[PDB]
């Protein structure tokens, strides 16, 4: 998860790369990479709190037993 | 009807500067993520690189060798290939520097 | 360049019926989106979509057997109309072929019974008659394999085909459509009798898109006054005058004689056009 | 920065440690998973707040020197990204000894 | 001028809350406490709505939702935007059936002991991206499957004007193969379901608690 969360904040920087390389209309294609790499972005985090919110709990379980 | 020669060889010029430019610039900074896109978006809006501000420092090897004005003399070879290129590139105190050689004017490079 | 504000309209309206096929599917018992079933039972529109299908691929063809060579800015242009044709979300050449099979089953069923009113059906009726129902059952069935087996089911859906200017209520203002006066006093209406804000041709009809070359409407071009409306249909178009040079591949100040000069006395639909009062 | 879990210690081990000392790392540990909790709902506030700039950046722009406040604004924003970056990274290698005991646990309960 | 803007307040509401539920529990100067869904307790404030007055209206209108009513996990998002009050009255009122559709989908995991060694590995939790989708995913740690249903307001054209919809459907990254063991019922909510498009469910909301019981009675 440590790799995941710089990867996806390069990519959004390296997904628009080609975007203001052009710009340097938009493509329907970068476009959907985009909304799919922010998507994505917002599902891991949600999968990361959900990991340490499990791994919370067992830590307590754990210490009162 | 030399206007419109003219204006459709400076926008020729301009791609081809614009290709050499990034196809320089995707190399010079590599490394830094953020210094290509602030340094893009800033050429995009059309500020001299003079002005702005960079967070990395690039190492004075680069520096040494695209002058050749030190120790090392400038091969002829990269003589030649200096003069191949369409842009005249060299930095100074960690920042390049970039100069239009057709238009002297701001050319003002604004979307 | 002018033919690609033009080329917008033309994928924007074939988006419209396959839109509508997606609909109907689920709800074959709606009579109030009857329309899809005359517009692909019309004989020559099929064939007419086809030679505009066929000329599409004469012309890139021939832009791709003589490219521009001299000046390469000016092959944006001629880019873009590849590049517009293959970002199309639906494929033209699927789409070729819905058509092209339409034409084929409907001629064999006129040998399987010999009649006449049908073809009057396909082209103004826009409706089958009872006696066919099994005919409008094929409709449904076999367009959803067609050719939306080769597109993006849920982009097809959500699109935004709004605009089209093709319903009678989104050209005249929402003020004034509606009966005015009662039959017995008759159907035509003298001005003075209208609201004191729909007294103008101005504010009779919604004046935000063109009608010919398919393009928005600016500011400027709204507010000089050198454009012109139908007096039949309601349209509004600038047709048949300079255009400005933002509307140019260069801004420039020379004056080209562009091909909405044909339009300049008459309208799309046979009518007259004048210029706006101001 | 202080390690409190030694590395390469089992987890049996760290269970009678953690019997004892009256639960000042229970506290620490505690305030540390509160803190990310905490953190990760701004995080995603603030990107998307990020996303809105970008998308926004053909309004409100009339002077070049506007130009510059709002670049160096944003560029200061991921400045503060990668901060922050930094601290959750750091948080999460404050917490990766605690998190070592789980594979053991689950591979010895398998 | 507290009375007067609470007052404009109030008939806002009423015109944009005309519904059997709406009630007002409790008036404070400074808060305001009523309830426009369902619960069954009269005390129990649904919305509350703190006033913060100014010289000539109402400077913030902070909406706050109990933690027995299931609309409080929108509280943060619902903080930080600076919306329009008539346009957040307008989604709530837009949403209210499918808050109370969640509100029993996690009140059926919520119960207390029934007596049953049914300990299932399925735990319904909700995801969030912003005020634009609401999003459920089933955690299954015991089978490491997941079960995403991503609800999300499109715009559609229809008859000529575009209106908004519950998008009810399985996310493009749902292209399960047959293979995989939690696949069935998958694939058994696809055929018996997939206004349907093959992948999307767009629904009114007058009928989206009915029909989302209709998906949650192959999950319950």
């Amino acid at each position: 998860y440590k790799n995941k969360l710089t990867v996806c904040f390069d990519d959004i920087l390296k997904v628009g790369a080609e975007m203001m390389m052009q710009q340097q209309g938009f493509s329907q294609s970068q476009q959907k990479l985009l909304k799919e790499k922010v998507k994505l972005f917002h599902g891991i985090l949600d999968d990361l709190e959900t990991s340490l919110s499990q791994s919370s709990s067992y830590l307590e379980t754990l210490t009162a037993l | 009807f030399r206007k419109e020669e003219l204006l459709l060889k400076d926008l020729e010029i301009r791609k081809l500067e614009i290709s050499s430019r990034f196809k320089h610039r995707q190399e010079i900074f590599k490394d830094s993520p953020m210094d290509l896109f602030m340094s893009t978006l800033g050429d995009c809006l059309g500020i001299k690189d003079e002005e702005m501000l960079t967070s990395c420092t690039i190492p004075k090897a680069v520096v040494d060798h695209i002058n050749g004005s030190g120790k090392r003399k400038p091969t002829k070879a990269a003589q030649r290939a200096r003069d191949q290129d369409s842009i005249d590139i060299s930095i100074k105190d960690n920042k390049l520097v970039m100069k239009s050689k057709f238009n002297k004017s701001n050319r003002s490079y604004s979307i | 360049h002018s033919l690609i504000p033009v080329a917008k309209w033309f994928v924007k309206f074939i988006t419209y019926l396959t839109q509508e096929i997606l609909i109907l599917i689920n709800d074959p018992t709606n009579k109030e989106y009857t329309l899809v079933h005359g517009i692909f039972g019309a004989k020559m529109s099929r064939t007419l979509i086809l030679s505009i299908l066929n000329e599409i691929k004469k012309v890139t063809q021939i832009v791709a057997k003589f490219p521009e060579t001299s000046y390469p800015i000016l092959n944006e242009s001629s880019t873009f109309l590849k590049l517009v044709l293959s970002e199309s979300p639906v494929d033209f050449e699927k789409f070729e072929t819905f058509l092209v099979d339409v034409n084929n089953k409907f001629i064999a069923l006129c040998e399987q019974q010999p009649s006449q009113e049908r073809e009057f059906s396909l082209l103004v009726k826009a409706e089958i008659p009872p006696e066919y129902a099994k005919v409008g059952d094929f409709l449904l069935q076999y367009a959803n394999n067609a050719v939306i087996s080769h597109a993006n089911a849920a982009a097809v859906y959500f699109a935004d085909t709004s605009g089209l200017k093709i319903s009678n209520s989104e050209f005249f203002n929402p003020e004034i459509f509606h009966l005015l006066q009662p039959l017995e006093e008759g159907l035509i209406i003298d001005t003075d009798k209208l609201p004191i804000k729909n007294r103008t041709s101005k504010s009779f009809s919604k004046l935000l898109y063109d009608d010919v070359t398919c393009d928005k409407l600016s500011v400027s071009e709204i507010s000089d006054g050198k454009l012109k409306r139908c007096s039949r249909c309601g349209s509004v178009t600038r047709a048949g005058n300079i255009i400005s040079s933002d509307k140019t591949i260069v801004p420039t100040s020379i004056q080209t004689k562009r091909w909405p000069t044909m339009y300049t006395r008459l309208c799309i639909c046979s009518g007259m056009l004048f210029e706006m009062d101001g | 920065m202080d390690s409190i879990i030694p590395a390469g210690v089992k987890l049996d081990d760290l269970q009678v440690i953690l019997a004892k000392n009256e639960n000042e790392t229970r506290d620490k540990v505690c305030k540390q998973i509160n803190e990310a909790r905490d953190e990760i709902l701004p995080l995603r506030l603030q990107f998307n707040e990020f996303i809105q700039i970008m998308a926004n950046i053909d309004q409100e722009g009339s002077k070049q020197a506007d130009r510059m406040a709002k670049y160096l604004h944003i560029r200061d924003k991921i400045l503060q990204l990668n901060d922050r970056f930094q601290t959750l990274s750091s948080h999460l290698e404050a917490l990766q000894p605690l998190f070592s005991t789980v594979p053991e646990y689950l591979k010895t309960a398998d | 001028m507290q009375l007067v803007v609470l007052t404009d307040v109030v008939e806002r509401l009423h015109k944009n809350f005309e519904s059997e539920n709406f009630k007002i529990i409790a008036l404070q100067p400074n808060e305001i406490s009523f309830k426009y869904l369902s619960n069954n307790d009269e005390d129990d404030k649904d919305c509350t709505i703190k006033i913060s007055t100014n010289d000539d209206s109402i400077k913030n209108l902070t909406v706050q939702l109990s933690p027995s009513n299931p609309q409080h996990i929108i509280q943060p998002f619902l903080d930080n935007s600076k919306m329009d009050y008539h346009f957040i009255f307008s989604y709530l009122q837009f949403t209210s059936s499918l808050f109370k559709a969640l509100k029993v989908i996690l009140n059926e995991r919520g119960g207390k002991f029934h007596e049953s060694g049914s300990q299932y590995s399925t735990m319904v939790n909700i995801g969030l991206h912003n005020l634009n989708e609401y999003q459920i995913v089933y955690y299954n740690p015991q089978a490491g499957t997941k079960i995403t249903i991503c609800i999300e307001l499109k715009t559609v054209l229809h008859n000529g004007r575009d209106k908004i919809q519950f998008h009810i459907h399985f996310a493009d990254v749902a292209h399960i193969t047959t293979k995989s063991p939690a696949y069935p019922m998958m694939h058994q909510v696809r055929n018996q379901v997939f206004i349907r498009l093959g992948n999307g469910v767009a629904c009114d909301p007058s009928e989206i608690e009915p029909i989302l019981m209709e998906i949650h009675n192959i999950l319950k």
